[PDB]
């Protein structure tokens, strides 16, 4: 079970599954979102990156393992809705 | 003042403006109808967070169309193939107190194209600012209703899969429109959209429509599956 | 909504409209300057009182030019070579109570051309209506004086026989103009009359002139014998 | 009424008009961009008193560009390659009291070109008139400051040596402008300057710039040596 934890526009934590066909990709959020964490095989992974989307803040948030505070990230870093994001997980 | 010039790279750096400006002049050697993917992002950094967002990765074509509606239109020269003056304040210019700065970023630029950004100063100060917002549809549902109260201008994408557009006004009346009637009504307030360098004039983009919203509280889209319909709405409010 | 599409016949069938439409959209593949004999007739049949005759066999060119004066102008697209939006009410739409209905017909068309009719509704209803009338000056008359009080716009056919035309205003002053001066004054209000498909604008017709009548209570025409002159006048009144 | 037609000669005679006219109509077979050195001088002559000088050897190009800024523009026909209407009073015709006449002179004309003059009168008489003044910045000097208080429109020559133009407003604020930004702002009010005969529209002149001044009390020109910078300002006042 591969799934991502992300916050919507209203700063609410939600979980969405990942489609593993022809790679790892996510789409159809329907709202501005900021990806928080990625889980592959019911475990937390680090060192992931996007091969088509350039966004340092989400990479920095994902790669850190400790608990984070949602009061430090502004609305600027939020990605636009209906965005196709691909994952490159090391293995 | 000359804010920046971008050539070669596919992404502009984080451009910072400190003095008070009220309008942005965007110039390029690429025509208005040839803009495909370039996006802009403008915000004001008030301090320890709580920054004010005026545009978040808004398409350049929609940003230009939503700001040059009315008597004015995009310009052309013998050196620049597209010039557009987009205002950011109602009457004067944005006011920064102690450390606020205006940060502007360009994304998805073309490698072999040139862009230039200039800022216009004003002798006045104001707190009424323009805000851009984006709305979309799931592309897997036939119809959808959105609320457009407060917004005074919208830019909608144009596709052959859109059948009906329903307008709900403040008095409760509901009026149904076809795309042809919508375009005809749109081209009745702003007959000319752009003037080319050679001398020809283009009266409308082939895949974008500008809708003025007066006393309109709801918009219903009746379409067919297979495409994503995008609306970019512009509003004015006090920060 | 879509009213009718005419193709092949030389006389459109009588068309009945029950919904309270506010304006008409005329679209065709014939250019605005290429219309020769097409005529329109619109009238409202009322079950309480008397029928209201808005247009009684008015030429299509004059009817289109009467409605597109000001900032609006007739446009064109890829499919349609001529698109015009003609208003029938002041601000709202025609009020129909129970069964009174609008009836529109087209006459003297061309077999190998295409015409369409579209209707535009409004959220509000009004009793202010637009009326079109025709005045004629015979071929054997050297001069003729007409009362244009209450009118606000006229369309005349430019002819070489017309020598002078005199306005008589409310204050009593009489001012004489030549055709060249009249055309120059007319083009100072609406510089552009239409936009073609290839991007070239046309600022006026070679055989039609549009005169805005502001605070004018009389029109005198002085010409030479040989040709007939036709004026198409527009007015607004509450029924 | 028609005033005069000039051809063959290089200097028009001092034409006298006794009828109270409100505006002039200038027509010629040369385009607005092709005017090089023609000059116009208009004044009001009193039999017993002091003359009223409106324009004194003002360039015809600057006169036309000053008088045709706004919604209108300069048009063209088959016979005439340039037609322009220039206002002399505010909302009427100049009032001649006892022994007043209007003297008009054209000088520095081309031998093989035709220049016509027409007069337009109004049913109202007013005391407000338009005055044209000329200012210059030499070529051997670097920067200059000119007081433009009381005026509402200026026309400046365009050269590739002007660096900065600074506006000082009525509240003491100082705003610096680049020539490109100033041109873009100027075209933001009047998108189109002239319409050609074929159909193409020209949105500006390569060696002239029109500056609408609102609540501006000072203009500072900063440039380099090499050319003379000419300004033509227009004002309205009562005589």
């Amino acid at each position: 079970m591969n799934f991502i934890q992300y916050i919507d526009d209203s700063y609410a934590v939600k979980v969405k599954e990942i489609n593993s066909s022809e790679g790892f990709y996510i789409n159809g959020i329907q709202t501005p979102f900021f990806i928080l964490s990625v889980f592959i095989g019911n475990k937390r992974v680090t060192g992931v990156e996007f091969n088509n989307y350039d966004s340092l803040p989400m990479l920095s948030v994902i790669n850190d393992l400790g608990n984070i505070d949602l009061n430090v990230i502004p609305q600027n870093y939020f990605a636009t809705a209906f965005t196709e994001i691909y994952f490159n997980i090391p293995f | 003042m000359k804010i920046a010039t971008i050539t070669g790279v596919t992404k502009s750096p984080e451009l910072q403006v400190t003095k008070a400006i009220g309008a942005l002049i965007l110039s390029s050697d690429v025509a208005l109808s040839a803009l495909t993917t370039e996006k802009i992002s403008i915000y004001i950094e008030r301090g320890n967070g709580s920054n004010v967002i005026l545009a978040n990765k808004v398409l350049l074509k929609d940003f230009i169309l939503a700001s040059t509606y009315g008597t004015e239109n995009t310009q052309s020269d013998a050196d620049n193939a597209m010039i557009a003056l987009c205002e950011l304040a109602d009457e004067g210019s944005i006011y920064l107190a102690d450390k606020e700065s205006i940060k502007i970023t360009l994304e998805d630029l073309i490698s072999d194209k040139r862009y230039d950004l200039h800022g216009i100063e004003e002798p006045q100060q104001t707190n009424n600012l323009f805000f851009f917002e984006q709305k979309s549809v799931a592309s897997e549902e036939f119809n959808k209703k959105i609320d457009v109260q407060g917004f005074d201008l919208a830019i909608m994408t144009v596709d052959d899969s859109v059948s009906d557009l329903s307008y709900q006004y403040s008095n409760g009346q509901v009026v149904k429109y076809l795309p042809f009637e919508l375009q005809t009504l749109s081209r009745d307030i702003d007959p000319i959209q752009a003037v080319l360098s050679d001398g020809k004039v283009v009266q409308g983009l082939t895949d974008r429509l500008t809708l003025p919203l007066v006393a309109v509280v709801g918009i219903e889209i009746n379409k067919s599956q297979g495409s994503i319909i995008n609306f970019v709405v512009r509003c004015l409010k006090t920060v």
